[PDB]
RNA sequence: CUAAGAAAUUCACGGCGGGCUUGAUGUCCGCGUCUACCUGAUUCACUGCCGUAUAGGCAG
């Protein structure tokens, strides 16, 4: 919603057990609204005592293991799971299937605050960093990266550039510092002109239809591959509204009975991993959450991607 | 719900007229009403309950096992946003790569 | 009235990384960084029926006929080499501040008494105690587990890393130490005060846990066997299944958590086994059974109601446990 | 304020029984690789003498 001022690398981070389902529909990599919401916490604990604010992030992802396994005669995949403690009489409880990823992620923060002129840049990134490593990510813990040989601090790089090939040069740099990973942006454009390619092909096509073409291979008979623009992955897209906004006290057994609760429904949308070396700025990489919440739509995405 | 009750789900999902009577007892219908009772009231309390299963019974409440997630709102605010599992568009996703990976003609 | 919370859910403190695995010599610990790492292999056994018998299959035929049909299967295992008698299991400790603080809390009232009972716990004895037990379990190396069984000598490296280097450095004999004796020592006193500061504190503690196993030359060590359910497949599995993060054998961070928890020495029943795994039910998942049940007013749901809302503050052992349910976590509140 | 918060998979296992893959075989015709280039930038921080000296100086 807004232009960063400067842009701050969290290096590689060691995410330990994240969700690996990500929504109802998609499992692997987790939602970007779990680095949306790791963001707004740590704006909401250690950005306000900094006088910056911290919106939209940039995810890089070096690293991506799934615990996971492939079982006999079958092209599917199950998941690993964890011994849940016994019940009060010693029997084993209702297993509900939960499964972890390792992630390995470098996120570019959106900092933008009169802040920025009150303190040193590696002041406010080291503050940051050490906030962020004792927080979780995707409900992992964060490994802090104890002992190794060379631990990796953050690098603030101010977007108000003197000039254009200094700013060109700062980006350039930014890029090659985060670059064994593969930037995952939103593809609502794609995804509309697809489903509308789609609709001339065939009508009354949804968009889940045009959003599973995008994910699935074609085989095409003469026996060719339908190809693809990019990585193309179902992300979850936010969230929809599914009741009316309940008073803060209304709903029973809430988080707080100060905040709002609503139901909602998982939005699904197209994303695209990408080289990040193929982006005009750093910038457009950064997710931004957008609430609209008079119709429902809290949804994350990347707004000035393109 | 029960694992007992549910056979009065297809005495809810028969096509009799060529529709489903749920839409029938959703409309006050002349053969409505009628086919079912003979007395008016006992039709009444008999409609009033089976269009009753759609309808979503007692207080809005999310449990605290169930997920509940924070939003940021554009100016100064928070949404709780608890999320259901969409059984529905799972159900249609699961049809759709059974056709997919099993149908006949994608066998052929 | 000051009912109870109806969401109540807590962060995991010290919460640990995966216990990687490698292999080396023993005196040659110093020079660890470099010890290659425990690879999980595959390799097929052929047993034969040694179950009990239900008294319908105990004629000699049809047991004969099943002895004749070969019984196979394909197992997970994980060996040390040949030439290298020393297991080390190395792992990142976090001791997080807020023990008392709940991430979830319905009623604010209930979380004003609860963070009240949670302060006047750190203003009478603190942490002390429960980060001297914890202190203990990281200074045997517990999570070893079955690493730990026929070891001739087990020795833990704890280091407190404070920005980007070891602030100070624990050496503990783990065999020396028992599994169900916490006594006092200095350099244990040392690591409780740590610990207990990382738990007081507003940001987090990181220690390197790295133990020292001379299991033998080649001998099998013992990773973190997955969970992974059969569904009732037709195609036959694999029986035994490892855990390895990338070509490298290693212990699940709720194994290491749950050896590190083993600090409750207070349950109603006889301490024939010694501590068990400070959870909510007391349950113990390999005897079957569950300790401090809730028929008797033992269990960490109505001590925690009867010391934060009926004031009914229990003994200091009860009132240790429920502290480290809270460092455990977990999640709760009744519908 | 993160489909948040939470979790011990596990105990034991004999895969060996045995084996002739063989015969037979044309790779072969044909070819312009040229032109033009300072390794040297203090690039040898080197040798000896006075001085107990590692402290400090001198000579070509």
């Amino acid at each position: 919603v807004t232009d960063p001022e400067a842009l701050l690398l969290l290096p590689r981070l060691s995410i330990q057990n994240a969700n690996a389902i990500s929504s109802p529909l998609t499992w692997g990599f987790p939602s970007p609204g779990a680095f949306t919401g790791f963001v707004h916490a740590l704006q909401r604990r250690v950005g306000i005592s900094l006088d910056i604010e911290l919106d939209g992030v940039g995810i890089v992802c070096h690293r991506f293991e799934a615990q996971i396994s492939q079982p006999a005669g079958k092209r599917t995949k199950v998941f690993n799971l964890t011994r849940n403690p016994l019940n009060r009489d010693g029997s084993t409880a209702a297993i509900v299937e939960e499964g972890r990823a390792h992630l390995e992620v470098s996120l570019l923060l959106g900092v933008h605050g009169d802040g920025l002129d009150d303190h040193p840049a590696q002041e406010i990134a080291r503050q940051v960093q050490e906030q962020a490593g004792a927080m979780r990510l995707a409900g992992g813990s964060i490994l802090p990266w104890c002992n190794e040989r060379f631990p990796a601090p953050n690098a603030e790089l101010l977007m108000l550039g003197g000039s254009d090939e200094q700013r060109r040069k700062n980006q350039r740099r930014l890029t090659r510092r985060l670059l064994p990973g593969f930037a995952l942006v939103s593809r609502e454009a794609l995804l509309q002109q697809h489903l509308e390619t789609l609709r001339t092909t065939l009508p009354e096509a949804t968009t889940l239809d045009a959003l599973l073409d995008l994910c699935r291979i074609n085989f095409e008979p003469p026996w060719q591959v339908r190809d693809k623009p990019g990585w193309l992955v179902p992300i979850p897209a936010g969230y929809n509204a599914l009741s009316p906004l309940y008073l803060p006290g209304e709903v029973r057994n809430a988080r707080d009975r100060e905040t709002p609760l609503r139901f909602v429904e998982n939005l699904f949308g197209l994303g695209e991993w990408l080289s990040p070396h193929r982006v005009a700025a750093l910038s457009d990489l950064l997710w931004y959450h957008h609430a609209e919440p008079d119709k429902g739509l809290y949804r994350w995405s990347t707004p000035r991607f393109v | 719900g029960n694992a007992a009750a549910l056979d009065v789900f297809k005495f809810l999902s028969l096509q009799y007229q060529g529709k489903n009577l749920l839409n029938w007892l959703t409309e006050d219908s002349a053969e409505a009403l009628q086919a079912l009772s003979d007395n008016a009231e006992q039709a009444r309390e008999w409609r009033q309950a089976f269009i009753g299963i759609t309808t979503v019974k007692g207080a809005p409440a999310s449990h605290s096992l169930a997920k509940q997630l924070y939003f940021p709102l554009p100016g100064s605010g928070y949404h709780l946003l608890a999320p259901l599992f969409p059984t529905s568009l799972v159900h249609h996703v699961h049809a759709l790569l059974r056709e997919a990976r099993f149908g006949d003609a994608a066998k052929a | 009235i000051l009912s109870t919370a109806s969401v109540l859910a807590f962060e995991r403190k010290l919460d640990p990384s995966d216990a990687l695995m490698s292999a080396g010599a023993w005196a040659q610990r110093d020079a660890s960084q470099e010890w290659p790492a425990v690879t999980v292999r595959e390799k097929s056994v052929r047993g034969t029926i040694s179950n009990r018998l239900k008294t319908k299959d105990r004629d000699p035929a049809k047991l004969d006929a099943s002895i004749q049909s070969p019984n196979l299967q394909t197992v997970d295992v994980a060996n040390l080499p040949s030439d290298a008698d020393t297991l080390k299991v190395r792992f990142t400790l976090r001791v997080l501040g807020g023990a008392g603080t709940p991430s979830a809390c319905n009623d604010a009232a209930y979380r004003d008494k609860l963070l009240q009972t949670v302060a006047t716990y750190v203003n009478d004895q603190g942490f002390a105690e429960l980060a001297r037990r914890y202190a203990h379990n990281l200074a045997n190396a517990r999570f070893l587990w079955r690493n730990r069984v026929g070891a001739e000598a087990v020795e833990v490296r704890i280091n407190h890393i404070r920005q980007g280097e070891v602030a100070r450095a624990w050496r503990f004999d783990a065999l020396a130490i028992g599994l169900r004796d916490f006594k006092a020592d200095a350099e244990l006193d040392a690591l409780a005060e740590l610990i207990a500061s990382g738990l007081s504190g507003s940001g987090h503690v990181l220690l390197e846990v790295v133990a020292f196993a001379r299991i033998g030359d080649g001998q099998e060590v013992f990773p973190s066997q997955e969970l992974i359910l059969d569904k009732g497949d037709k195609k036959g599995q694999k029986s035994k299944t490892l855990y390895s993060v990338r070509d490298a054998a290693a212990i699940h961070s709720q194994k290491i958590g749950n050896a590190l928890r083993t600090i409750d020495t207070w349950y109603p029943d006889e301490d024939g086994l010694g501590p068990i795994a400070v959870e909510p039910y007391g349950s113990v998942t390999s005897q079957g059974k569950a300790y401090r049940q809730p028929k008797q007013k033992l269990d960490f749901y109505t001590l925690l109601d009867n010391w934060v809302l009926r004031d009914e503050a229990p003994a200091v052992e009860q009132q240790h446990y429920v502290i480290a349910n809270l460092i455990r976590g977990g999640v709760f509140g009744e519908a």
